[PDB]
């Protein structure tokens, strides 16, 4: 249908976890030939070759292209702007590449589980809150002791913006279900955030029973 | 004080405070006091025979201060009732002193003339008055 | 902690005392066993009598306990009275060792005797006092004077060459009638708490001096205990003597410091927080008016010390007339909703509550009005008259007829706002305040505007409502004089309810209703006109 | 200059096997790797997601094997792209081929201030080199020959050369296949 | 002998358990033979028999009537007169009562068998006691765990009016025979106590092997004390 | 693109608050042309919404319509039967739904503000999960005291289902940010939660700081041995 | 009325506290024959002594007959055999009475007050139970201390039979209301109770506070 | 041989008095009775019920009158038949008389090892005999004369005869019935 451009970036378990950063500037929609041609600003001299070429939703002819051989170094904060080509009209079509400024470090918070839970006795449910970061970005992965949970072991919401005066911030939330056995033993679970603006790239908080130290609880007993 | 539960079935008085500090605002104290009577004199049900008496009793806060009982809210335009927790699943609670405002009996059989009655005693003969 | 009496006893030797002691009239209170202990210095409650037929062996024959519930309250007359008696006692119910008890500190102390060179004289604090004292006839024109021995020296109080004392200034005078007397009287007026003590009289400085001592004491007010529930009243028929039938009344409130804060003076004014719920009724002709405050609150308990000034604040030299409030707090009044939302042209429904036992008594419905010392008028009565201002958009229905009634008030305007009081003929009176807030939106039921219909037409009115009042049953009540009742039988989908008339006569002419009820409690409601022309 | 990587169980693993690994764990590294060297390409095995100050990153593999056999190293990432390198280990696999022959000149009770010669060898196997291997060193052996009398020599022998002694077989063209343990010998020094 | 008429009260068994208690009227001290007429206060389905003479002390006819549905009534309060009419009189002889006022509540307690029949460890004696009460009228009853035990096997005694520290009251004793052997394994044993003026008109305590306690031991736990109350 | 016609559940905002109950039924990937009907069993409301041809990605046409509708048919359990008949099907189709059973109710949670959160005396988070719930649907409302706050004071999550632990249930956060003065005032925040399995339909949970982790218990036990009446 | 004879025992108060104890032979039934002789085969001792009529059922001049000095030849267990004629037949009345054997002793309990009894802090109950004595006959007291108490304030029932299957057995119940003060006070409460079978004749008993309590409690808080 | 018994007051006593008297306590005695001598009769006075073990039976007596005085003894019961008796006091009556006059020959300072002699006499009176008592003595006084010049003769006195001495009268038919107290002296011995 009707063609179009978009540039993408990588995922940020990509950039956090592996070498896979990949970035993809494609088009959606082709009712033509493999007239197409792929131009980047850069010119590091690594491989930009075109990627699967197939179809997308509704009939149309999507062309991906990536970036295999670079991983991203572009710490500096290059602009990498991408521009496409077709037989169409003599008007070619760039895509808008630039990096947002203003990152915000996430606070994340590891909240103890509601007592109601805690007195069944059968489970307790850990939850982990990560507001006060400025791109849509992060990444919530759950350990419990030192064994980091499988992604089925746990929950967690979309990013969403939280209302502010001003600047601009997100927030998001994962809930991890333990038996209360391993809560009350003392096992001690854990919380890692992953979002770019840490410098460290993963910010991890620890929760364990008998967490309330300041507590000054007194017995007494009369007659 | 502001008294946060009396539970009388139960008979656990919890309440708290605040107690403030003109310095530091960092230090401030929050206190709750929770007061427990312990029976040593009543049975495990509230029934004649039943484990002689009650030796283990249990205390979770998280039931103490349930509140089954609707309130009303004002959201926009409208009222709305609402319940105020969770577990307060229809009574079946096992609580230990009696309440001295309601009723509390028991039945038993007896044998009167030809035939036999199934008495109702009063476990707590005060409260127990058709007015 | 509910169980209230009086919180210090007076008497003397040998004489009766009677003690009261209020309870709530729960079922288990009035049969629960009703003691009166006496805390010793073993830290238990030594039981001296009890509601269960137990007299201890020192109040044997001298003393008794006799419950009455209806009242809710239990008494204990206590016969020949000894100053050993004077201690803290608790009334109570139930076991001694728990604490639903009420410490009531007894006092007693010895009469006077035996002692004809002193006089005594006792009168209520603010009033007039005379005392009358001879001279030898020997005196015939000689000085006359007063000594106050305060202390270690006397000192003079007043003299027969015109000297007042800075302390009884305007307030002390001196008499020697005619008639051929030899006797002068000191007379006070408006009696204050500081001239209590003995007094003498002397007749010049010669060997004569016909002194005489006398003793002057003020008597405070006896707090007339009142025991009465939350958002509940409270009633002070205040009848101070005539002599102060032109005096400004005031109605203080004590407090810790000993400090009055005026809850309602006779000048106007009256304290913020009792805004709109006090009244002040207009005194008869010897003096005897009541002061109703209604929505009685947990702060609402203290000691009014009502009495009249000529500027309205409790000060020296004015009679007063004390109370003592308690709140129950262990209320049965059903906490309705103390705060009405209305929707300017919508209506409201406002459930008033009473006590069952008085179900066939007569209802009042009464606006509010300050700009006063305080009134209530009524607006709307059950026995079938309304108000002229408020026709056809008023009434006052006995339907739910369990403790409570409903006041429906549709055609809400920026003018009905306020505060609002509910009566009944009974004597379990409850004025429960309710406050309508106006508040602007569209009313959820549409009114369409008031019809004119030619004689001899059928008339069809429909007026909508939300389909969440579907659920409610939908109903009419044209409304009338002695009250609108639901006309006989309509709504085709979730809204448009619907009103036929087959003809059109001057009796239909007037104000008909539309409105929604839950069974038996109502609800929001709308108001129309229909008019007659040829 | 280099973090440590050092092996819970010892080097000599024989096959069907199981061995620990454990790697000096930094505080700054919130992924650690183990990166098998083939080919001149690494390879991750295990991959451990946390902030260690404790503990250290202990790596389990079961069923020892020639393909799991080779060169092994744990990588670190620092930051959002820094990488950090740790030192080398190797494991081996034993059972592959038969037990040499190994036999020393002197009784195994030879003085602290004694020389003791150990020959191993084979008959029957064409092995080019052979090494031996003290019992309970958690580090591969540093004696190793490539004449076929495979020669073994202590010099001025202690205390701490008081051990259980093997040798295995090593062929050139498999560096980290090796053959099964040769007859022990105690080489108890007093 | 002189002729004596008196109304008596029905027994507290009928009242308490029984739905329809009757009330009695007994003469004495016939001359002759017995051609008396009775009537009451109420007509209401009053189908009284007269029934047959009797003999009284000393030789003399002795008949008593007996009105049958007079529960209600009684507790309502209404006035009982009984007029027995005999040929050899002019004025016939009057008898007036009713419901009792000024009641008062038992307060019954039960008594663990003394120490000093453990010992033994043979039969243990427990003792029921129903103390201060108006009206003299009092029902005990055993019971076995929640079965009640035949009546012939325990001892209960009659009312006596104990010194009055007050208003004059009443107060009965029993006790029951029970096995050492049953006593020990673990069986609750009840003291059902009956009165017009108790609450439900029955009341009851019950006891065990460890009631009266010893170095009996209990246990709480408090499981979350910072737990959110709300 | 493809003719699929579908329908949806009446939005809980709209039945909870209130009781219009109104559906929708969705018909996309028009042919060419936009003349399409539509048609419910309880074919009362004959007034129905059609929706105009609205446009979408890629070329796409939809014909979106909505019945209004009230609470009572809805929670009675009723049964709708949206058809179609676009000119490029041979055959009218048909799309059904109604109440969904075997749900499961809400526990609510109001957690306290965390521990480091009120040292900055800044801002504290009051969080509000609901949890176990098997419908998806659940509304969230916050007030201070007594008065509801605006929509757009607070941030809530939609419900994502959790791992299965045996059967399948939902769960949704909803942060409310306070004043720390506010919190450290005494105030008291309340969060309900409007849940289609509730009784009421409604509950709430009500946090201040005495109802949240106190700094100091005493607790004191005491026996009664003569009677537990404890007056 | 119906001639009837009979004999009674001694009352044990006056046998154990009295100086002299009676023994009564009484008939009734005559309604006349003022002239009744009253004489006992035993003519030893003390001189039988005759009584004045009295009324019996408002038609019977019961006469009884009483014998002085009759404490020594009970404990040492004479039989006695009263006679008595009527002018009615010619067959005097005979009636014979002796101390029967087969004393059991009572089993002497003094219980403790009921624990709900010390919260009203009222007159505390001291119940005393004596059990297992043959004769009917018994004596109950109380003591305050060292002190006896007049015989109205305190209550002692009738002696029952108990139900039993073995042997005829007695019991009696008692209780006395003490003022809290003077339980909580510390002083000592005793029930004596007086008999023939006891070889002592009077079996006392004791209880104050402190006699014969201690609860351990375990506190968790997790 | 038998129980003591023993009065706690002074034999002494005037018109409205009141006197302790106490028995000794029997194991197995279940009474105790204070009983009266009047023509070889028994008339109850007093009675004890109790099995005394701790402390020993008393009985109080008040408004002292002439009946009341004579032979008190204690008569407790063993067992269902057996008595048993006690000893036997004497309490008088004083103050019915004139008051006798007693003089002493020596100067009342007599030394320890001197004799002093005490005379009792009256004019007015026709006095049958005299009793001599003393201060303290808690039984009746051992020193009675028959002539109207009632002659006391002490003998060796010593420091335990010092004491307050006084003369009362006595008729032979009232045994039980003496006079008023005659002028005390003070006979110290030092
Ligand atoms: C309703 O119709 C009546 C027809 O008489 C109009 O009359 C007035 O109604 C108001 C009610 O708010 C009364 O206070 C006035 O007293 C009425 N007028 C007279 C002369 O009595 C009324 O205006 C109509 N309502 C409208 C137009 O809203
Ligand atoms: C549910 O959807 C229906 C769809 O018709 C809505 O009904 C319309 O509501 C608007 C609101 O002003 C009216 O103007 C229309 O006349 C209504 N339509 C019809 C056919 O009457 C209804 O409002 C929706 N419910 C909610 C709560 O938004
Ligand atoms: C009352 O008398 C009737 C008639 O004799 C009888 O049937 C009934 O049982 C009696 N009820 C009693 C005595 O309670
Ligand atoms: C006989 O009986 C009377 C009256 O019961 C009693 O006073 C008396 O002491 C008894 N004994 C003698 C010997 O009179």
């Amino acid at each position: 249908c009707h063609p179009r451009l978009s540039l993408h970036r990588p995922a940020l378990e990509d950039l956090l976890l592996g070498s896979e950063a990949n970035l993809t500037c494609t088009l959606t929609g082709l009712r033509d030939a493999s007239g197409v041609t792929f131009t980047w600003t850069p010119s590091s001299g690594k491989s930009a070759v075109q990627g699967p070429p197939e179809r997308d939703l509704c009939g149309c002819y999507s062309v991906s292209s990536v970036l295999p051989g670079c991983a991203e170094p572009w710490n500096h904060g290059k602009t990498f702007t991408c521009t496409a080509a077709y037989p169409e009209s003599k008007t070619p079509l760039t895509a808008t590449l630039s990096k947002s400024g203003n990152t915000f470090r996430p606070e994340v918070h590891l909240l103890p589980p509601p007592s109601e839970e805690l007195a069944l006795n059968e489970l307790v449910t850990l939850t982990c809150l990560a507001r006060g970061f400025s791109p849509k970005d992060v990444l919530v992965r759950w350990l419990q002791g030192s064994q980091e949970l499988p992604r089925e072991k746990y929950l967690t919401w979309a990013s969403r913006q939280e209302p502010s005066q001003g600047t601009t911030t997100f927030a998001v939330t994962s809930i991890l279900r333990v038996a209360a056995e391993d809560w009350k033993k003392g096992d001690t679970f854990s919380c890692m955030v992953g979002h770019e603006a840490l410098p460290l790239a993963f910010t991890q908080k620890t929760i364990d029973r008998l967490a309330g130290k300041p507590t000054h609880v007194n017995v007494s007993v009369v007659m | 004080r502001i008294v946060l539960v009396d539970n009388k079935c139960k008979c656990a008085r919890i309440t708290s405070r605040i107690i403030r500090s003109s310095e530091d605002p960092n230090e401030d104290i929050v206190e709750r006091n929770i007061r427990i009577i312990v029976p040593l004199n009543n049975r495990e049900n509230i029934s004649d025979p039943t484990s002689p008496l009650r030796t283990r009793f249990v205390y979770h806060l998280s039931d103490l201060c349930k509140k089954c009982d609707p309130t009303e809210v004002e959201l926009d335009n409208q009222i709305v009732t609402a319940t105020q927790s969770n577990i307060c699943d229809e009574a079946t609670e096992t609580c230990y002193t009696y309440d001295r405002n309601k009723c509390y009996t028991a039945v038993v059989p007896l044998v009167y003339g030809g035939e036999t009655k199934m008495v109702e005693t009063a476990l707590t003969p005060d409260a127990c008055y058709p007015d | 902690s509910p169980i209230f009496g009086p919180e210090e006893v007076n008497s003397v030797e040998g004489n009766s005392v009677s003690i009261t002691c209020y309870y709530p009239p729960t079922s288990v209170n009035r049969h629960t066993r009703k003691y009166w202990c006496r805390q010793g210095a073993r830290g238990g409650c030594i039981t001296l009598i009890s509601s269960e037929g137990y007299v201890s062996s020192k109040y044997a024959g001298r003393a008794n306990l006799t419950n009455f519930p209806e009242n809710g309250t239990f008494v204990v007359n206590i016969a020949q009275l000894s100053q050993d008696d004077s201690g803290r006692y608790k009334c109570g119910l139930g076991i001694n060792s728990r604490g639903l008890s009420f410490d009531v500190s007894l006092e007693v102390s010895q009469g006077p005797g035996l002692l004809n060179d002193t006089k005594v004289y006792t009168v209520d604090l603010g009033r007039t006092v005379t005392i009358n004292c001879p001279f030898k006839t020997e005196n015939a024109q000689k000085r006359k004077s007063l000594y106050k021995q305060i202390g270690l020296y006397p000192v003079l109080v007043i003299d027969s060459s015109g000297y007042v004392n800075p302390n009884y200034t305007g307030r002390i005078r001196l008499d020697i009638q005619g008639t051929g007397q030899l006797l002068f009287s000191v007379v006070i007026n408006q009696l204050r708490l500081s001239d209590a003590g003995q007094y003498l009289c002397q007749a010049g400085d010669d060997s004569n001096s016909n002194k005489k001592n006398a003793d002057l004491q003020v008597l405070k007010p006896e707090p007339e205990l009142v025991y009465e529930d939350l958002r509940g009243s409270v009633t002070f028929h205040c009848a101070l003597g005539p002599e102060v039938a032109n005096v400004a009344k005031f109605l203080c409130r004590q407090s810790s410091g000993e400090n009055c804060d005026v809850v309602v003076n006779t000048l106007g004014k009256r304290a913020p927080a009792f805004e709109g719920r006090i009244l002040l009724n207009p005194q008869d002709k010897d003096g005897s008016f009541s002061v109703v405050i209604t929505g009685l609150r947990k702060e609402d308990a203290g000691r009014y010390l009502c009495g009249a000034h000529s500027d309205g604040q409790l000060q020296e030299g004015s009679p007063i007339q004390a109370w003592q409030l308690f709140v129950n707090e262990e209320s049965t009044i059903p906490r309705s909703p103390t705060v009405v939302k209305g929707v300017a042209g919508g209506s409201v429904a406002v459930l008033c509550p009473y006590n069952r036992k008085e179900s066939k008594s007569i209802k009042y419905w009464c606006l509010w009005e300050g700009a006063q010392n305080g009134r209530c008028p009524l607006l709307v009565d059950s026995e079938g008259w309304v108000k002229a201002q408020y026709e056809g958009r008023l009434s006052l229905l006995e339907e739910p007829g369990n403790g409570t009634f409903t006041v429906i008030l549709n055609q809400l305007t920026s003018r009905d706002a306020g505060f609002y009081w509910c009566l009944t003929n009974g004597d379990t009176l409850w004025r429960t305040t309710v406050e309508i807030k106006i508040i602007e939106g569209e009313p959820n039921l549409k009114v369409p505007g008031n019809v004119t219909a030619v004689l001899g037409e059928t008339l069809k009115v429909p007026c909508h409502f939300p389909c969440k009042f579907s659920s409610y049953e939908k109903y009419w009540c044209k409304w009338n004089n002695t009250g609108c009742q639901a006309l006989p039988s309509c709504d085709e989908n979730s809204r448009l309810v619907s009103l036929t008339l087959n003809l059109v006569t001057r009796a239909d002419e007037g104000w008909y209703w539309c409105g929604v009820k839950q069974g038996h409690f109502y609800g929001e409601t709308a108001a129309v006109y229909v008019a007659v022309e040829e | 200059p280099m973090p440590f990587i050092s092996a819970k169980s010892s080097p000599v693993i024989p096959l069907d096997g199981s061995v620990k690994i454990q790697c000096q764990a930094i505080r700054e590294a919130y992924l650690t790797q183990l990166m098998i060297i083939k080919n001149s390409t690494y390879r991750e095995i295990g991959r451990r997601l946390k902030f260690w100050n404790e503990t250290d990153p202990e790596f389990v593999i079961d069923h020892m094997d020639a393909n799991k056999a080779g060169r092994y190293q744990c990588q670190y990432r620092i930051g959002h792209y820094r990488f950090r390198y740790s030192d080398t280990l190797e494991l081996v696999v034993t059972g592959l081929y038969g037990k040499p022959f190994l036999s020393a000149d002197r009784g195994l009770v030879l003085m602290p201030g004694e020389n003791i010669s150990l020959t191993c060898s084979s008959a029957h196997i064409p092995f080019d080199r052979f090494s031996l291997a003290k019992e309970g060193e958690l580090s591969l052996p540093q004696h190793q020959s490539g004449e076929h009398p495979a020669n073994f020599s202590l010099g001025p022998v202690d205390l701490n050369v008081s051990g259980i002694y093997r040798c295995y077989g090593w062929y050139n063209r498999s560096p980290y296949l090796w053959s099964f343990p040769s007859n022990a010998l105690e080489l108890v020094v007093t």
